[PDB]
């Protein structure tokens, strides 16, 4: 996965 | 009365993904577009008043509200998040909307685009007669 916000 | 009535409604939350080829002009990585729809392209108008997304506070205007079908949100982005979906009945009593914090996650460049799927079972308990009546015909 991506990082996240 | 001798009778009594429980309702169950079945919801798909889901979402795509996909690394673009190019980003775009402001160097978002990801097209993504999220929904809420009935199982096997049933109508949940008939009780769904509204879709509400709450994107995360980094997109403009983050409250998207959807009031006819199809319910989503097509936006371009570099970070997954948490994304709470409040869906709106068309109903004079308890409960007026569910809420649903659904996952909006993205995969990385070199690995295949995200497609999923999230099964939500909804139960309503004894109805209100006119409530139950949009219920039952979706």
């Amino acid at each position: 996965q991506t990082a996240r916000k | 009365m001798a009778s009594s009535c429980a309702v169950q409604v079945k919801l798909e939350l889901g979402h795509r993904a996909q690394v673009r080829k190019k980003p775009t002009v402001e160097g978002f990585t990801h097209d993504w577009m999220v929904f809420v729809r009935g199982p096997e392209h049933s109508n949940i108008q008939h009780f769904v008043e509204k879709v509400v997304f709450h994107l995360h506070e980094s997109f403009p205007r983050p409250k998207r509200v959807c009031k006819d079908p199809p319910y989503k949100v097509e936006e371009s982005g570099y970070a997954g998040f948490i994304l709470p979906i409040e869906v709106y009945f068309k109903n004079k009593e308890e409960p007026r909307k569910v809420r649903f914090d659904y996952d909006l996650f993205l995969h990385l460049e070199g690995h295949p685009p995200v497609n999923h799927l999230r099964c939500e079972k909804l139960t309503f308990n004894n109805p209100t007669e006119d409530f139950r009546r949009k219920l039952l015909k979706a």
